[PDB]
Order: structure tokens, then sequence, then C-alpha cells
């Protein structure tokens, strides 16, 4: 449950820095 | 997805970029 929830918070954080400009879609497991 | 490619394992800022729009 929260591990994947924990990690995800870091995840979408990195994706804000790296993607900056173009933004992104956070789609979990999918 | 993103979770198993990058949580269990480790992504660089290059690998993670795959994931931009």
């Amino acid at each position: 449950f929260v591990n994947q929830h924990l990690c995800g918070s870091h995840l979408v954080q990195a994706l804000y820095l790296v993607c900056g400009e173009r933004g992104f879609f956070y789609t979990p497991k999918t | 997805g993103i979770v198993e490619q990058c949580c269990t394992s480790i992504c660089s800022l290059y690998q993670l970029e795959n994931y931009c729009n």
C-alpha cells in the first residue's frame, strides 16, 4: 500500500524537475 | 509502468525522461 505510495511522491517530484516544460501524466500501475 | 521500472529498481534523469509528454 504505502511504499508504492511513498515512492510515488518522490517519483512525481523527479518528473516535475526533469519534464519541467512539457509536463507529464502520472498513471500509476495502469 | 513507472512504479516497477523505477521504485523497486533505480531511474536516472535520462530514463525518467521517457516519461514526459
